[PDB]
């Protein structure tokens, strides 16, 4: 069965440069040693279907801009975008139809480069309203921050905590193109009134060291 | 114009089944091999079924391989999925799609959900802001609802510049939740007053609540 | 007791004539694909056919492969006899790259598929006569082209036809012209059907395009040769008891393992 590596699967660039995303597939997916690959490339943005922008691993598809353009023949693939504009940031996805099962590649995130940016953080304690109800929320929030890579951790009187804890990102900002944290520590009321002090521990490119937030009274 | 539209999407519990069906227009459906795709939340594009002019030939891939049924019905420029035995990992938005080579239309999609979980509504908790400079940060935290979606505005739509709205995860109980923070001078904390409007239609839940320092 | 509930999960090749199809099936062995030429006039007592076989040829169907498959395998012989077919005002040994033997295009070995010459296709009334002392078993096709311009194209006429008499059978196939998916990157298809000539019958076929023609016979006998599917390697050892789930001792009356064995097996008793 034929399967789509995508490659990178994250990348950054900067506005008025080049792109390149790198596709292989397991197998051939060329006819015989003909040009015709049976290579599609698509991009998505959220909410919406995906688009094709490439077919038959070159052909753009009417109406798809002169900067897009793709080649390979065979098993390895590259499609490009070339005077990076800020609508171009999206998931792309290569997608084999040479034979089935047919199957996509991963995706790849292109999302627009810009400076570094350390996170505003602070962190919220359980409302009174959540205790009642028998369950704590800790949220810890980082604020509009570049690139995405944050590590966020939960000490609790100064154990590190696993399994606990969730979070979500939300979209490339349209005009800061900062990103934003939220990350959610729950517990019981009961195991939550065990401790005292609950802590925020932030790790990102834009800081000098790790920055923490915390509070007390659980 | 070109057009396909899929239908049937729904929240259905695990094991149980329901079915697919994708309406073509502005082309000769009958001529063309047709697809449906699929694409669980916050996941990749992952191909599902495909089949013939005619309904003479099916392929399905190897997740759904005797479980999912692709057929269609040219006297009806209809694509159907017939799903069986539905497992949570089937959730997702279904695509149908026409081949041309490479899959150049694609329907809206049409959302399943497979899960145990009974309709509930949120609970709005405050994120009240406490002890960065002159900047209060303060939200809402909408814990434990059930499906999908929710929406959240500050003080009536009126306060829109600094907010952040996350994505919902999907906690080990099944249910939802997700958080709206907004930023705002710190100075204005005894002066205006923030509100937020959360709003879950499929438990016609509609909340207000006030976030006070 | 003496019902045999286990196995070796192997199967042993002697003293039966154990034939592994690795990646080839009996039918793809059977048409000639590429890959699988080096089984050409093979033979068998059990020919065991693995879960990773693969066609890799022209997308065909077989419409009744199940019975093929379970005569060409009772047969247990691919003794292939080339016949001199003569296809008058036609182009002979079509090929597809779909398909390759090697750098160039290529078809099943077994096959001879035909075209127009020139921009002519005309009306194909061939003969064979049996005079042999033997079942001939004859394997054809005909091309189901993707579009109307396809069908054209390769065959003049816009709606092709095959038919294939005995006195003993008649098959009469239509193409059916339309849109597959994407199979080896081909929207096309060949159907697969088959014809015994009893000695003293004659093959006759008429078409007027989308023959796929045959090049000769399978020499048809009479045997206790069979088929498996079977995913255990086969070791060379002792046993004349087969069973997909590997070899199993015959001493004890009856067998727990699996209703479908090969050799002198004990008897499948439903637990
Ligand atoms: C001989 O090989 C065959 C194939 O590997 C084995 O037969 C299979 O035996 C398994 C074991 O019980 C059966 O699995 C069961 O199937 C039911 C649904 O029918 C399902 O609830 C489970 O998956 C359960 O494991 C399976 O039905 C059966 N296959 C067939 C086609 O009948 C057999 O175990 C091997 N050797 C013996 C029995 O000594
Ligand atoms: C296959 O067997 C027949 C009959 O014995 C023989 O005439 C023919 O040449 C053989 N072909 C090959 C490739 O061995
Ligand atoms: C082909 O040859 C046979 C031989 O007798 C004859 O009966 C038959 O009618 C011929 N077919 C056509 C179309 O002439």
């Amino acid at each position: 069965d034929i399967v789509m590596t995508q490659s990178p699967e994250s990348l950054a660039v900067s506005l008025g440069e080049r792109a390149t995303i790198n596709c292989k597939s397991s197998q051939s997916v060329s006819f015989g040693s003909s040009d015709k690959n049976y290579l599609g490339w698509y991009q998505q943005k959220p909410g919406q279907p995906p688009k094709l922008l490439i077919n038959w691993a070159s052909t753009r598809e009417s109406g798809v801009s002169d900067r897009f353009r793709g080649t390979g023949s065979g098993t390895d693939f590259t499609l490009t975008i070339s005077s990076l504009q800020a609508e171009d940031a999206a998931v792309y996805y290569c997608h084999q139809y040479y034979t089935p099962p047919y199957s996509f590649g991963q995706g790849t995130k292109l999302e627009i480069k810009r400076t570094v940016a350390a996170p505003s953080v602070f962190i919220f304690p359980p409302s009174d309203e959540q205790l009642k109800s028998g369950t704590a929320s800790v949220v810890c929030l980082l604020n509009n921050f570049y690139p995405r890579e944050a590590k966020v951790q939960w000490k609790v009187d100064n154990a590190l905590q696993s399994g606990n804890s969730q979070e979500s990102v939300t979209e490339q900002d349209s005009k800061d193109s900062t990103y934003s944290l939220s990350s959610t520590l729950t517990l019981s009321k009961a195991d939550y009134e065990k401790h005292k002090v609950y802590a925020c521990e932030v790790t990102h490119q834009g800081l000098s060291s790790p920055v923490t937030k915390s509070f007390n009274r659980g | 114009q070109v057009q396909l539209v899929e239908s049937g999407g729904g929240v259905v519990q695990p094991g149980r089944s329901l079915r697919l069906s994708c309406v073509a227009s502005g082309f000769t459906f009958r001529d063309s091999v047709m697809h449906w795709v699929r694409q669980a939340p916050g996941k990749g594009l992952e191909w599902v079924a495909v089949t013939s002019f005619d309904g003479g030939e099916s392929y399905s891939a190897d997740s759904v391989k005797g479980r999912f049924t692709i057929s269609r019905d040219n006297s009806k420029s209809t694509l159907s999925l017939q799903m069986n035995i539905l497992r949570p990992e089937d959730t997702g938005v279904y695509y149908c799609a026409r081949d041309r080579g490479g899959l150049d239309v694609w329907g809206q999609g049409t959302t399943v959900t497979v899960s145990g979980a009974s309709t509930k509504g949120p609970s709005v908790f405050p994120l009240a802001p406490s002890s960065s400079g002159g900047t209060a940060a303060l939200g809402c935290l909408v814990k434990d609802y059930f499906p999908e979606p929710v929406t959240v505005s500050w003080n009536s739509g009126a306060l829109t510049s600094g907010v952040h709205t996350f994505p919902a995860v999907l906690q080990s109980s099944g249910l939802y939740s997700l958080s709206s923070v907004v930023t705002v001078p710190s100075s204005s904390l005894g002066t205006q007053t923030y509100i937020c409007n959360v709003n879950h239609k499929p438990s016609n839940t509609k909340v207000d609540k006030r976030v006070e320092p | 007791e003496l019902v045999q509930s286990s196995s070796t999960g192997k199967i042993c090749n002697n003293p039966h004539r154990i034939l592994d199809g690795i990646d080839c099936t009996l039918i793809d062995a059977l048409l000639g694909d590429p890959h699988c030429d080096v089984f050409q006039n093979e033979t068998w007592d059990l020919f065991v056919e693995r879960s990773k076989a693969f066609s890799n040829c022209y997308p065909y169907d077989v419409p009744d492969y199940a019975s093929l498959r379970s005569l060409v395998a009772s047969s247990g012989t691919l003794e292939f006899i080339t016949e001199g077919f003569t296809w008058t005002g036609v182009t002979q040994n079509g090929g597809s790259n779909a398909c390759k033997r090697g750098p160039g295009s290529g078809f099943f070995s077994r096959l001879n598929w035909l075209t127009k010459s020139g921009s002519t296709y005309p009306v194909l009334n061939v003969t064979m006569p049996n005079n042999d002392n033997f079942d001939k078993l004859y394997i054809w096709g005909i091309h189901h082209p993707s579009t109307d311009q396809e069908q054209t194209s390769l065959y003049v006429q816009a709606s092709g036809r095959v038919t294939v008499s005995t006195r003993r059978s008649q098959q009469t196939i239509i193409p059916n012209i339309g849109s597959r998916p994407w199979v080896r990157g081909l929207s096309s298809r060949i159907s697969i059907y088959w014809t015994i000539v009893k000695p003293g019958d004659v093959l006759v076929i008429n078409s007027n395009g989308n023959l796929i023609a045959p090049r000769g016979y399978f020499k048809m006998r009479t045997g206790k040769s069979s088929i498996m599917r079977s995913d255990a390697p086969i070791d060379t050892c002792i046993s004349e008891c087969i069973t997909p789930n590997g070899s199993i001792p015959n001493d004890k009356p009856f067998q727990n393992v699996n209703k479908i064995t090969y050799g002198a097996c004990p008897k499948y008793v439903k637990q």
